[PDB]
RNA sequence: CAUAGCAACAGGAGGCGAACCGGGGGAACUGAAACAUCUAAGUACCCCGAGGAAAAGAAAUCAACCGAGAUUCCGAAAGU
RNA sequence: AAUGGGUCAGCGACUUAUAUUCAGUGGCAAGGUUAACCAUCUAGGGGAGCCGUAGGGAAACCGAGUCUUAACUGGGCGUU
RNA sequence: AACCGACUAAUGUUGAAAAAUUAGCGGAUGACUUGUGGCUAGGGGUGAAAGGCCAAUCAAACCUGGAGAUAGCUGGUUCUCCCCGAAAGCUAUUUAGGUAGCGCCUCGGACGAAUACUACUGGGGGUAGAGCACUGUUAAGGCUAGGCAACCCUUUGCAAACUCCGAAUACCAGUAAGUACUAUCCGGGAGACACACGGCGGGUGCUAACGUCCGUCGUGGAGAGGGAAACAACCCAGAC
RNA sequence: UAACGGGGCUAAGUAGUAAACCGAAGCUGCGGCAAUACUAGUAUUGGGUAGGGGAGCGUUCUGUAAGCGGUUGAAGGUGU
RNA sequence: AUUAAAAACACAGCACUGUGCAAAAUCGUAAGAUGACGUAUACGGUGUGACGCCUGCCCGGUGCCGGAAGGUUAAUUGAU
RNA sequence: AUUCCUUGUCGGGUAAGUUCCGACCUGCACGAAUGGCGUAAUGAUGGCCACGCUGUCUCCACCCGAGACUCAGUGAAAUUGAAAUCGCUGUGAAGAUGCAGUGUACCCGCGGCUAGACGGAAAGACCCCGUGAACCUUUACUACAGCUUGGCACUGAACAUUGACCCUGUGUUGAUGUUCUAACGUUGACCCCUUAUCGGGGUUGCGGACAGUGCCUGGUGGGUAGUUUGACUGGGGCGGUCUCCUCCCAAAGCGUAACGGAGGAGCACGAAGGUGGGCUAAUCACGGUUCGUGAGGUUAGUGCAAUGGCAUAAGCCCGCUUGACUGCGAGAAUGACAAUUCGAGCAGGUGCGAAAGCAGGUCAUAGUGAUCCGGUGGUUCUGAAUGGAAGGGCCAUCGC
């Protein structure tokens, strides 16, 4: 059976360019929005990515 | 297609792509084929008239395959660099 | 009559000069999982192995 | 052990449709 | 009146893909191995699933080197 | 009042026929390797109405900025 | 000691149409071939069309290249 | 008694008869029985109810049509010679007696030793065996913490899921001789995917089974001949 | 009977030694046919189910054929 | 009907229930019928089964009947 | 007519009674209109007992007839590969007329019998199987009839109350109630067509915008219909199982089956990842209201099974971080295929490090789900007159 709580995210470039990365976090672990640097593709720059929903 | 009840090859696989409505009525032309028009200009008409391209054809592309030995004036039509050079080799133009 | 042409197979398989060309499968969704090499690698199209051919080509009878 | 069978119909010649 | 068991994994094809003498191109996988049965030595990478592979092409040489006397694949420029 | 009704008279019709035709109704087996959407199939069958044919037909049609010119039937486009 | 056959004579089971593909054979050959239809009718007309003559790409489109990518030292398919 | 019925038995069961006869048996002024004619019709009728009956037919009549339904099932499949010649496996499957790809057969084409056998050389082994160094398990004695006895020591065994060790073989690769139309690739056509026994290594079973499930080799299958009384599968041996 | 295949055997049993022989569609000899290679001869090869491949026989019908054979006896039937 | 005649069916009696008459109910798309030229002491359905003594407890479930407050809720409407 | 154990136990009846009768009550698993318990009479009803009676039997005998047998005439039948159609023991697709060995046996009828010819008959009804069929059931699925609900239509008028809205009390609409008649109903009465219990028309009464019907709509709906209801399996059912990982079986490459032996997974982690620097266990001994020293040598540890690894640690601690990067990818591993795995190096941009370097998640091997349909973002490729747009595509991603 399933035993998985890690909710899926969609990490999002700092840039306009629309780009996201996805992930999950665990919800309690990290209650607050995860930001992280990430290579955007676009803009061909590491640009902070912020959680989104799906 | 039928492989015993597994799921086919021809449903695992997906589907991809689409047919645009332009390549329905587009046809690529040989420059050796532009011998048979008769007369200079090479046209969506004279073509037509030459049986190189069918009655239904409106977008045509001249490709470097063969050779030109007569001069041509190729209106209306695109044509590759490397079939241009060779029409303009043989005295030809590219009219726009 | 006529055969008929496997509009399935039409719209998963397409001749070219290089054999009958096809999608690679499981690259519609579950991809957060997947790694970036994986889905990377699948996303060109490919060509059919040889013992897949023989079916497609009596499903295609007219490509 | 003897499991009692059922070997034949259960109507019997002359009868048996 | 049944079994508590039954159950077994796909057999991974590991071990010695390319053996002692064999010559091998860059690339090539030697040996596919849980943890480092045998060691990485000189033209050979090691992968994350601890894949053993020629980095230059060459004769494939095991040895054991070493104080704990381990066992090392090498390519052997031939 | 009138109409209904009733009677007379005249002219039609009714039934049969293998197919073809237009229309009104309209399956299921089967296929989908199960099955319900779907298929079979608007088929079989039932009914009505023709005619020597019937039906359709003279653009509130196409096309594509060029043009075509009712309907029907046949070849292709295209198993697109 | 599983099936079928009392015997004889007669009859009784891989077909036909259409399309796709492969092979042999013939014609013609970077061309090959006409369909309906016409026809003084196995002739001859009839070029609509189909196949070949270029590929790559989802596609626009480009084209002996193209697709991928910001770009490939590249790599996929193609060229011959 | 007639008449209507049908409880028992015997006969009969290729009957005298597709339900009877003989001897007995029940009702016999009634919810009786009978003639003639009517009506109800198929998912319909009718039923004091048995799924009874509806023309010797009924859990859905009969006829004709759809219709050559469908039938992964069973049967059957017709002249002759020549060449080659399988499989009963893997993978998947509402799949398991079907089917698909692959493996194996054949035919054509390409290719030509890249193939097989052997010697030599280089490899990796962790099996057989063995061992107790580990993990377990076992016996005796010692020594002794502890409360008789750990733990150690000496001796002594056991192991598919133990290993300080460790073959033969097999496999991979290279080098080389000789023998061989081999290997490989691309196409056309399949068939097969119920296997059997025997040897060897095993699991399962009782180291039972002409048992069952694998590995591997042989034969049978698809193989006659000689032997084993007779005897697919054993021994010898391949029938123009 | 019925646990040598039987008769029967005290060796016609068991073990061994020597030298024989019998014994197959194996091998050889002689004659012939075929497949495939090679260069008509060699060489190899020729059990066979499913199945693949190759080559034929015969039947009815059309042309060839208003030809050819036939009441001086066709087809069919029945012998040799 | 033709392997079961019975303890099975029916039965008088009993009870529940529906039904106010264009009755309920049933046949029928409908018209029209039966019910009934009847009218609740009648008619239909259900169960029980002469007669005697009796026929207990449970309304949670599922029916059925009643209640409507609120909650939920279709077509419709069409605010934003 | 219910009781499993069970032939319960006791009593009766019999020489002897699993039945019968009476009774007991630990009623496996009686019970009150699916009625409970009685009950005269009735029953081709079930059980049991007795008398009479007997060829039912001990145990048959004889006799009378109809067949059977013989003659004459007629003349079937199922069946049938072919038969020159013995016994026994053995063999053998495993129960032999037909094989082996052997024993026996002149040829052929007729009357009898039925042990065998796995005799004849009917493509087993049992059992299983077929992605067969039918009919039946229901709180299986999906529908439909019927029933029912509301909206709208056929369908109207006055008032009264009231809601909204409209303006400046006013209209415009909506309900609600009463009243009304003119639609509509009438299976009330009368008239006529008309000799008519049909029907129509007329008149009148009673109803009355109700009912009823159409379209739409919710509910109800085995009343009816179409269907579905897995496979493996030492028959089948029941149970168990179905994917993935680890070990063993597995025969020292790979691979290898069983309803064989054992365990695990269907995640976790923004650090538990990257990197730089550092560190090194278990357990004892001994001394101390965790501490110190020694022995020991990884017996420890590893986010989670097992196996292989791990000190240069892969184990433990810390700083800084986002390489848990994007595009690609020589070359391999591994699969019927789908798919799965490893990967140097290249470009871009990055982190740690003085630097060589290392970093495309995690010691590794489980932690998963094709396609279709659809959602979200991007691209702006397509997009049917044109320009847009919708809708397609491509890229990223989500929904089993």
């Amino acid at each position: 059976a399933k035993k998985g709580v890690r909710e899926k995210i969609r990490l999002v470039s700092s840039a306009g360019t629309g780009h996201f990365y996805t992930t999950d976090k665990n919800k309690r672990n990290m209650p607050g929005k995860f930001e992280i640097k990430k290579f955007d593709p676009v803009v061909r720059q590491h640009v902070m990515y912020k959680e989104a929903k799906i | 297609g039928f492989e015993g009840g597994q799921m086919p090859l021809k449903q695992r696989l997906p589907k991809f792509g689409f047919t645009s409505r332009k390549s329905l009525v587009s046809a690529e032309v040989r420059l050796a084929e532009l011998a048979k028009v008769s007369g200079d200009v090479v046209d969506l008409n004279s073509l037509k008239a030459a049986n190189i391209i069918t009655k239904n054809i409106e977008f045509v592309k001249v490709v470097l395959s063969g050779e030109i030995n007569k001069a041509v004036t190729v209106k209306g039509l695109r044509v590759t660099k490397g079939a241009k050079a060779a029409i303009e080799a043989a005295g030809g133009k590219i009219e726009e | 009559p006529k055969m008929k042409t496997n509009k399935g197979a039409a719209k998963r398989f397409k001749k070219t000069a290089g054999g009958i060309k096809y999608k690679h499968a499981t690259k519609r969704h579950i991809l957060t999982k997947r790694t970036t090499k994986n889905k990377r690698q699948l996303r060109p199209n490919a060509i059919l192995p040889k013992c897949e051919v023989a079916a497609v080509i009596r499903m295609l009878p007219y490509a | 052990r003897f499991r009692p069978p059922i070997r034949r119909p259960p109507i019997r010649p002359p009868f048996y449709p | 009146g049944s079994t508590r068991n039954g159950r077994d994994s796909e057999s991974k094809r590991l071990g010695v893909k390319r053996f002692g003498g064999e010559s091998v191109l860059a690339g090539n996988i030697i040996v596919r191995q849980r943890g480092t049965k045998f060691h990485a030595g000189n033209n050979v990478g090691i992968g994350k699933d601890h894949t053993l592979f020629a980095l230059t092409e060459g004769k494939v040489k095991f040895e054991v080197k070493g104080p704990k006397n381990r066992k090392f694949v090498s390519i052997e420029a031939e």
